[PDB]
């Protein structure tokens, strides 16, 4: 098996817009979720919150839906809680928080882009242990 | 003057590596014992056996690589080159698991030639043949582990795998399964494989620091000699000093000497018994009057209850993926946790 | 009479060679000093922690004032590269100076010099040089005063706003309080001198032991030692190094334990939090997400009886529940305005938790120092991802090493030295063996 | 006939039965101390609370425990790396229940051994001996401190130090593997050759000085007899045994210099067991094994397990079972 | 006069030859990428 | 002391010795090297390769179940990529 | 507990003056070859 364009073709907006991702642009996803986000996030789970994880089936019925590149952009300059009822860059990385939160200083919009297609093309790769936690290692 | 005579002269020639008749037995066997590890560590899989990767190859480390067991399904087919299963093709042989086999029976036949030179070499120098009579402890443990073991099993499969790390998950097996902890032969084991580590080094360090001074150099190696009839260091005062540090010291030599054999050999000799027994799943896995204890009282509570808790999280956690032959399916509802983690 | 892997005892009675030796090996600390510096700045990238990236030295110069600002971050990344590139610079000097007396410099001093050469049984001259060295040392811990109090203080984590560099102007000079520190017991809530937990204290401890050092070497270059001395000590240059290899490994014991439980002069912006610090932190953020979400987390009973959030220390006080009871001893600056009188005050927890202490501590339960030798970080049971081990952990283990070796070595040269003192090192006389003229035991 | 001086006469005499001396003075009594508690603790101590959450665990004798079983449990976690000594109990109730006794044996333990070893040293003096089979003794007692000081300290709690029993032994080293994976670490790796080589080379040793014997009794006597304590001459022939070992391999692996030899023993267990004790100690850090799980991944991303990621499965199911009751919050930092 | 083929010959042969041929198979290795 | 073959320090510090053997060690490292960078290695024993442990939309082991058809279990499963 | 408490540090104390007070008495003197 590899690493086809089908599985690095990934939603692009919630109006079903798709976008394929290059090999280059996931490896650098994967290399920037390390960066950023995988002391919280490693293996799709959320270390200091347990019930929020990067399944795509939990994002997508997050409001704003994030299963999709734009919703996961936006989410990274803007954080919200689950029902988007509020903001919550002061204790979520974010551009919007990249005082508080310097790792998120040097990010481009490019950089942005592969994050977010990394945590969307994984759970095609990996399915269950994507999100699953011990259970699965 | 035959050419038995003749070859047996030849065989017996001093020369730098001897080879004697127990040769023609030893030097096949454990070259190809030794290269077939070499071989499959470097470059065979244990993807159809096992579902894992196992060589240099694939990306594994020196820790990680195996020659595996063969698969569950296999029985205990000798898997000959040449058997039913591979039918003469190399590299089926060797994706079924052949290298195993391999391994373990030619190393098993080297073992025996290397007893063997053992005897032959201690006849043709003039000495008794106690290092041979020693060495039994080493072949013991390995007929007993790698072949009495799985044969009172369901297949090849659950004997160990020649690997550091395959060895490591063939200890956890044994924990978990077997509560091969609480065996009172392997017990004896751990104390005769301490009691000669204990021996080996108490023995060095009191040669060392009893030393008759026969030379003038601060380095104390110099001052002995292979042929000088004297004892190069003082069994009187070491008698005193362990008489007066510990209360009991060995005074005789010869006693000493065979109580370093004798200690090591043994506990090798008693865990071999208690692994025959599991080849059977002839555990020590149990006290009863605990189980009935425990079952009735639930505020009752030792350390032999808490480990079996640990063995039954090995059990659940680790089967599925370790033994794939089955189609082990636990739902995550059904696996044993704690709080929490 | 040493053999090539003993080769270095041959120069106990070579003064001058023996200075080369010394002075050569000083000049590679100084190097490694140097040339780490560099190697870590250049990989330092400031977005990033200190400890997320391998730094065990730019966090003691930053510690000392140098290069940070507000809250730890690194403003001015040239105090390290001058730090760096003297230590360099350094290391040639005494590579020279070391490499000229080991192998062109008279071999011996003695002749040459009666003031540098010395003999190990001269005691007058033994605690002469000594004296001299404890002199430079005490200058050296003033030195530390100096920076603190006139060259632009030191980092203070606890300093309110997010920690900061503060010029301190009140050392602690009560010697009720430095030396009660000496007192305390080195069980839990005690910590002997590992609990300093400000720099008043640290600052006036090094003014005592600068002063105590100057007057002990001058001490001991106007006296020598009295007889009980000489009839309780091995006079001989291998003994001294037993001493001192004893010394050294008491002092890396409680490095050791310095750097794994204090947060003060070892500050976990720099450091990375504390194993207690990183376990206070799960409970906190745990605490917090669950009253968000509408929890009373005083009055909720965890599976055994006990708060599942709170509950009581065995002296009363209120703590957090859970596994981490083990570390109700912890006081870090994030978490100490939570705290009453009885403890942590369950009305400051309903109100007042701030947005920067639920940051800091999701940050250091998931920093907290456990990781894999090859660095993968968390609990041994975690997937790759994450490339992180402590800098406590390095440094903690490393030194429990050598400090470990120290003392062998110490118990090695020890022995040794009373046995050649006595003149049997190389082994009993066959005609004069003691044992044979003692009397049978039974 | 001063007084002191008789003192120190006797202290330090080599005609006590057991050398007594100053590290003796110390050694006695903490000793004494600790196994008299220790054996009234095993036979007839309540259960104590280890873990700190009010689950008492029962260790004696006379509450239910059989040898195996048995164990003087460690102090409670509540209690953590606090002093406990009796005083500091309202009562002697309190103190057992909190597992008291566990640091009073551990600390008098700890004390009367490093003087044991102390001890080694100073006969070693007083009989004109060579100085360093304390330094053998180093070893066995370094590892002591590891696994009832140094891991409590990294730990935090002497409630995760090791009990004193057998099945406590083993519930000590599962529960390490599931938090360190001890197994992939290089300092046990050499802990076991240190151990395992020391039997081997203990066998060989005996074996081979046994096998050069020089003939001096019959058939119907121990040849044993053929040695007299204290006699000059040797009573193997090390030429034979190196020239029947040297070609049993090649005569460059072999030893005909007795001290080497000798050395050699005394040299290999220790070191390695140097190195397993420290490697406890290092652990007490979370300096932990190698961890290689997932490490090998395919072409598309698929996880392809080794062996590693088995043992990964069996660390998990301790992790997840061990004190089961004991952890409220996802990681189990401690 | 030394020989120069020998059962010594041999057996040092026989192992160093396919150690240097897996070391060179091991080596290219550390260069394949998934 | 001998059993009169030549000794390998003398071997080794000899200038024929080297003359045959640096070009012996470097073809041999160089033989295993190309064992393994044409890919025969690969083929000889069996060893997947990194794009063929399973197929693209596959999770399951190719597991051997069978013993007297597990050669020709083995094919079938190795098929299943091509 | 107090009587126990000062019990212990009395009878700890005197223990170790004498170990102290041992090894200040000439020890390096006391060996079976050359004593000073
Ligand atoms: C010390 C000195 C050291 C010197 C040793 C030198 C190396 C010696 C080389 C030894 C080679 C031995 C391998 C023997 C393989 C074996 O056993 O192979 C096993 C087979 C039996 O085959 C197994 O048989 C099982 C039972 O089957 C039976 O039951 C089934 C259940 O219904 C079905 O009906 C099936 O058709 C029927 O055959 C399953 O089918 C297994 O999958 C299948 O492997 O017996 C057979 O080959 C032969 C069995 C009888 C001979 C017993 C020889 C002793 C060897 C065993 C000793 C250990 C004792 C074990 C108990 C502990
Ligand atoms: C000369 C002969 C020597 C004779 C000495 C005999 C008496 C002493 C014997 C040693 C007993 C030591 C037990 C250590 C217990 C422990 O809690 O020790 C750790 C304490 C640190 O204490 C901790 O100190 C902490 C201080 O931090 C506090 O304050 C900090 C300040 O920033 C932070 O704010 C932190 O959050 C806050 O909690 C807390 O008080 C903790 O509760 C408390 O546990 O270390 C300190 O005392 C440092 C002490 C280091 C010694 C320990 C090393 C022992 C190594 C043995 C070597 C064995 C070798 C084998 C040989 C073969
Ligand atoms: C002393 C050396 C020695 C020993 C003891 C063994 C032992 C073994 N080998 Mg190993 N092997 C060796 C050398 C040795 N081998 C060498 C040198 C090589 C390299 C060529 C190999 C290569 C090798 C392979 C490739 C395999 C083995 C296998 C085996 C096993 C099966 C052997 C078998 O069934 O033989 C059957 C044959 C005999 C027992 C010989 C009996 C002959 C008798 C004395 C005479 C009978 C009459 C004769 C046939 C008349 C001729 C008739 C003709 C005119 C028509 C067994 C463990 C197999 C294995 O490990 O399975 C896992 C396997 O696949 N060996
Ligand atoms: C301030 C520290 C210090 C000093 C100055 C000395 C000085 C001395 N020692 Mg002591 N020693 C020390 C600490 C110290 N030691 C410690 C900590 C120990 C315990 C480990 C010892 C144990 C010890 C023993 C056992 C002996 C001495 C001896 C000696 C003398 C000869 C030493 C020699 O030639 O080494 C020469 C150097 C070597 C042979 C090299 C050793 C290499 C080490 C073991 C490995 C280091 C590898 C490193 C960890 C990483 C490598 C990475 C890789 C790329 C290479 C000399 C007076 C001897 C003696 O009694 O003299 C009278 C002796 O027999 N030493
Ligand atoms: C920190 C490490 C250290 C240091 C500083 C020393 C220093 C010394 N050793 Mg020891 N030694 C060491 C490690 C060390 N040793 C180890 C690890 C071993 C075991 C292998 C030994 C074994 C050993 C033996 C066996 C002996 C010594 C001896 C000596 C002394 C004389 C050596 C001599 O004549 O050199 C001669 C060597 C040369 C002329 C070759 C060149 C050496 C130079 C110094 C290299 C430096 C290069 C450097 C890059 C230049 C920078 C210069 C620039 C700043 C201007 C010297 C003081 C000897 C002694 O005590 O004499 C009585 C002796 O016999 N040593
Ligand atoms: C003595 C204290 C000490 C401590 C605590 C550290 C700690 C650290 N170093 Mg530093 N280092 C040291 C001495 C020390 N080093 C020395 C003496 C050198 C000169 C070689 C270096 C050169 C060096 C480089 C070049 C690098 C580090 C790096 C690192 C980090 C990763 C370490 C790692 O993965 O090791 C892996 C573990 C081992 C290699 C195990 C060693 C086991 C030894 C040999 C056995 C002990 C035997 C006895 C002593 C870590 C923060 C890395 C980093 O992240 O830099 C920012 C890095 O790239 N170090
Ligand atoms: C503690 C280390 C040490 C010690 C004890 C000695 C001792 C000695 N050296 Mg050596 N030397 C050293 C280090 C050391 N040196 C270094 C580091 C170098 C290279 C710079 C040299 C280079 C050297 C040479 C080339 C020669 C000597 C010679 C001598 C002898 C006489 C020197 C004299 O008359 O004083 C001279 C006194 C002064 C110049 C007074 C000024 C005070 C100093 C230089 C400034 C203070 C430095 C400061 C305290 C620390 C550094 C600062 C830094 C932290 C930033 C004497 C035995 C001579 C010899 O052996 O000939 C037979 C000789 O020719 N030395
Ligand atoms: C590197 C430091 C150093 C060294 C090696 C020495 C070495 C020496 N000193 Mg000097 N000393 C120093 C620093 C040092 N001194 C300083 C800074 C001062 C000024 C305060 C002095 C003041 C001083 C005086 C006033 C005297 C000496 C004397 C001596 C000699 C006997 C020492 C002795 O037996 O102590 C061993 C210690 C004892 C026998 C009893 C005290 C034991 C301590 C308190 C127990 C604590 C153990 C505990 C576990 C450690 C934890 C900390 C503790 C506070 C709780 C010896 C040559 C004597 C001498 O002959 O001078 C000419 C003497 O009378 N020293
Ligand atoms: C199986 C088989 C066979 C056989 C084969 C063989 C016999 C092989 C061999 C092979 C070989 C024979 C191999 C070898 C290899 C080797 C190697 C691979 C090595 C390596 C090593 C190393 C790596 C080391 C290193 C080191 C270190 C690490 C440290 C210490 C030091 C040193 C340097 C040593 C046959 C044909 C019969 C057929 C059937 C099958
Ligand atoms: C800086 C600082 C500080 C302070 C400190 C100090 C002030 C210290 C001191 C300390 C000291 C003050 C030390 C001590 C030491 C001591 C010791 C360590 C001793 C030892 C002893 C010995 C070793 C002895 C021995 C002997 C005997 C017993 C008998 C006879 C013989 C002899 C002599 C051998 C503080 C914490 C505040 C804070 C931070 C900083
Ligand atoms: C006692 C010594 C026994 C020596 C055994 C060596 C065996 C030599 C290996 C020969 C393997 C050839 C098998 C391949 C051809 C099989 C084809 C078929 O099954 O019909
Ligand atoms: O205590 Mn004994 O054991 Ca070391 O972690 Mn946390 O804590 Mn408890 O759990 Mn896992
Ligand atoms: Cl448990
Ligand atoms: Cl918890
Ligand atoms: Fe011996």
């Amino acid at each position: 098996a590899e690493l086809t364009p089908e599985v690095l073709t990934v939603p692009l907006n919630s109006e079903g817009k798709t976008i394929t991702l290059t090999e280059k642009q996931y490896l650098e996803g994967k290399r920037l979720f390390q960066y950023a986000c995988a002391s919280c996030h490693v293996g799709g789970i959320t270390k200091t919150n347990p019930s929020l994880d990067l399944r795509t089936e939990t994002l997508a019925l997050a409001t704003p839906p994030r299963d999709n590149i734009e919703g996961l952009v936006d989410y990274m300059k803007n954080p919200t809680t689950y029902d988007g009822e509020q903001e919550i860059a002061e204790v979520h990385p974010s551009l919007r928080s990249a005082d508080i939160f310097p790792k998120m200083r040097n990010l481009t919009e490019k950089d942005l882009v592969a994050i977010a297609g990394h945590i969307l093309v994984e759970p095609k790769i990996l399915g269950d242990k994507w999100g699953g936690g011990k259970v699965y290692y | 003057r035959g050419w038995f005579d003749i070859l047996d002269d030849w065989l017996k020639r001093d020369r730098f590596v001897f080879v004697g008749w127990s040769g023609i037995l030893l030097f096949p066997c454990a070259y190809l014992a030794l290269g077939g590890w070499l071989t499959g560590t470097t470059f065979v899989t244990s993807w159809y056996t096992h579902g894992l990767a196992s060589s240099y190859l694939e990306g594994c480390n020196f820790l990680t690589v195996a020659v595996s067991t063969p698969a569950n399904s296999m029985g205990h087919s000798l898997l000959l080159l040449w058997g039913p299963e591979a039918q003469g093709d190399f590299t089926r042989w060797c994706q079924l698991g052949g290298l195993w086999t391999f391994i373990a029976l030619h190393g098993a036949f080297g073992l025996i030639g290397f007893m063997l030179r053992q005897f032959e070499i201690a006849r043709l120098v003039g000495v008794r043949p106690y290092n041979a009579i020693a060495f039994s402890a080493p072949i013991a443990v390995f007929v007993s582990v790698f072949l009495i073991y799985p044969l009172g099993q369901s297949s090849w499969f659950f004997a160990p795998s020649f690997g550091v790390a395959a060895i490591f998950r063939f200890l956890l097996f044994f924990q978990g399964f077997h509560n091969w902890t609480l065996n009172p032969f392997h017990m004896m084991g751990v104390a005769g494989v301490l009691g000669g580590a204990l021996l080996c080094a108490i023995h060095g360090a009191t040669v060392e620091n009893t030393l008759f001074q026969d030379g003038e150099g601060a380095s104390t190696f110099r001052a002995f000699n292979p042929t000088q009839a004297e004892e190069t260091y003082s069994m009187v005062t070491a008698n005193r000093f362990w008489s007066q540090i510990f209360g009991i010291a060995f005074s005789n030599k010869r006693w000493l000497h065979f109580f370093m054999l004798f200690v090591p050999v043994t506990g090798l000799w008693m865990s071999a018994i208690g692994v025959v027994g599991l080849a059977l799943n002839l555990r020590s896995y149990d006290f009863i009057s605990q189980e009935i204890r425990a079952a009735e009282d639930p505020e009752f509570e030792t350390f032999y209850t808490k480990n079996l808790l640990l063995n039954e999280g090995i059990r659940a956690w680790m089967a599925p993926q370790d033994q794939p032959h089955e189609n082990f399916v636990f739902p995550e509802e059904v696996l044993p946790r704690g709080n929490a983690l | 009479g040493f053999a090539w892997w003993a080769g270095n005892a041959r120069l106990i009675n070579l003064s001058g060679k023996l200075l080369g030796a010394h002075v050569a090996h000083a000049g590679l600390i100084v190097f490694w000093a140097g040339a780490m510096t560099l190697f870590e700045l250049a990989h330092f990238i400031p977005e990033k922690p200190m400890y997320e990236q391998g730094l065990i030295l730019i966090p003691h110069i930053a510690t000392l004032g140098w290069g940070v600002g507000p809250g730890g971050e690194v403003v001015d990344t040239f105090p390290f590269f001058v730090v760096g590139v003297v230590h360099l610079i350094s290391s040639a000097v005494l590579g020279f100076g070391g490499v000229y007396h080991a192998i062109r410099g008279p071999e011996t001093l003695e002749e040459y010099s009666s003031f540098f050469g010395y003999d190990w049984k001269d005691k007058n001259k033994m605690t002469t040089i000594l004296g001299f060295h404890l002199i430079v040392l005490g200058i050296g811990a003033l030195l530390l005063v100096a920076k603190a109090m006139f060259f632009g203080g030191l980092y203070d984590t606890w300093a309110p706003g997010g920690g900061d560099v503060r010029v301190i102007t009140n050392p602690t000079l009560d010697p009720r309080v430095i030396f009660g520190y000496l007192l305390k017991s080195p069980f839990g809530g005690e910590g002997w001198i590992v609990s300093v937990n400000n720099l008043e204290d640290v600052v006036g401890g090094h003014i005592w032991i600068g002063l105590i050092c100057i007057a002990g070497g001058i001490w001991h270059i106007l006296t020598t030692p009295f007889g009980w001395a000489r009839r309780a000590f091995i006079w001989s240059g291998e003994a001294y190094l037993s001493y001192s290899l004893g010394a050294l490994s008491m002092m890396g014991f409680i490095a050791t334990c310095f750097v794994w439980f204090n947060n003060t002069v070892y500050p976990s912006e720099f450091y990375g939090p504390t194993g207690p610090e990183a376990s206070q932190a799960q409970a906190m953020t745990f605490l917090i997400r669950d009253q968000k979400l509408g929890a009373n987390v005083g009055s909720a009973q965890g599976p055994t009886g006990l708060g599942k959030y709170l509950m009581r220390s065995p002296t009363g006080e209120i703590i957090f529940g859970g596994e981490t009871m083990r570390f109700w001893d912890f006081r870090g600056p994030w978490l100490e305005p939570l705290r009453g009188p009885n403890g942590l005050d369950l009305n400051k927890i309903k109100n007042d938790i701030q947005p920067w202490q639920e940051r800091r501590a999701a940050e250091y339960m998931t920093h907290a120092p456990l990781g894999s030798l090859n660095s993968v970080g968390g609990v041994a049971t975690e997937i790759n991802s994450v490339n992180f081990v402590s800098p406590r952990s390095w440094l903690a283990t490393s030194h429990f090493v050598l400090a470990f070796f120290f003392l062998v070595g110490h118990l090695w040269h020890a022995g040794r030295a009373r046995a050649a003192a006595a003149g049997f090192e190389k082994g009993i006389d066959r005609e004069s063996e003691p044992v044979l003229s003692m009397p049978s035991l039974d | 006939a001063n007084l002191w001086e008789r003192f120190c006469n006797w202290v330090t005499s080599t005609d006590n039965r057991l050398y007594v001396g100053w590290f003796g003075v110390i050694m006695i009594p903490t000793l004494l101390a600790a196994t008299i508690c220790f054996v009234i603790a095993f036979i007839a101590a309540p259960p104590v609370d280890i873990d700190g959450i009010r689950e008492p665990v029962s260790g004696s004798l006379l509450y239910g425990n059989n040898i195996i079983t048995g164990a003087v449990v460690p102090s409670s976690n509540a209690i953590g790396l606090h002093f406990y000594p009796i005083w500091e109990a309202a009562s002697l109730d309190e103190w057992l229940y909190n597992g008291g006794p566990y640091q009073l044996i551990i600390f008098h333990f700890l004390l009367g051994a490093s003087c044991y070893m102390g001890r080694q040293w100073e006969l070693s003096y007083r009989l004109g001996m060579r100085p360093w089979i304390c330094v053998a003794y180093s070893a066995p007692l370094a590892s002591a401190f590891a696994v009832f000081l140094i891991y409590p300290i990294g730990q935090g709690s002497f409630s995760d130090g090791m009990p004193l029993g057998i099945s406590g032994t083993f519930n000590f080293m599962i529960v390490f593997q599931a938090e360190h994976n001890i197994l992939m670490h290089p300092f046990h790796q050499l802990g076991v050759a240190g151990v395992f080589g020391g039997a081997l080379f203990c066998a060989m040793h005996g074996s081979l000085v046994t096998s050069s014997l020089i003939r001096e009794t019959t058939e119907t006597e121990s040849a044993n007899y053929g040695y007299k304590f204290g006699q000059e001459e040797e009573t193997y022939n090390i030429v034979a045994a190196h020239g029947y070992f040297g070609r049993l391999i090649f005569q460059y692996a072999s030893f005909n210099n007795s001290r080497s030899l000798h050395f050699f023993l005394a040299a290999w267990p220790v070191v390695g067991v140097w190195f397993t004790a420290l490697g406890i100690s290092t652990m007490a850090f979370n300096l932990n094994g190698f961890n290689f799980n997932h490490s090998v991944i395919d072409a598309k991303g698929n996880v392809i397990n080794t062996w590693a990621d088995i043992i990964n499965r069996a660390n998990l199911g301790m992790e997840v079972m061990h004190e089961r009751n004991a952890h409220n919050f996802p990681l189990d930092l401690a | 006069s030394y020989p120069i083929f020998t059962v010594r010959w041999v057996a040092v042969h026989t192992l160093a030859v396919p150690t240097i041929f897996f070391l060179g198979a091991i080596a290219a290795m550390q260069f394949i990428q998934r | 002391g001998t059993t009169g073959e030549r000794p390998f320090s003398d071997i080794i510090t000899s200038v024929r010795y080297w003359v045959i053997h640096s070009i012996t060690i470097p073809a041999l490292f160089i033989a295993g090297w190309l064992f393994v960078s044409t890919g025969l290695a690969y083929d000889v024993f069996g060893t997947p390769r990194p794009d063929s442990y399973y197929a693209q939309e596959q999770r399951s082991i190719p597991l051997v179940t069978d013993r007297f058809e597990a050669k020709q279990q083995v094919e079938t499963f190795l098929e299943q990529l091509k | 507990m107090e009587t126990l408490k000062i019990t212990v540090y009395i009878v700890v104390t005197f223990f170790v003056l004498l170990f102290v007070f041992g090894f200040l008495s000439g020890d390096p003197a006391r060996n079976p070859k050359r004593k000073d």
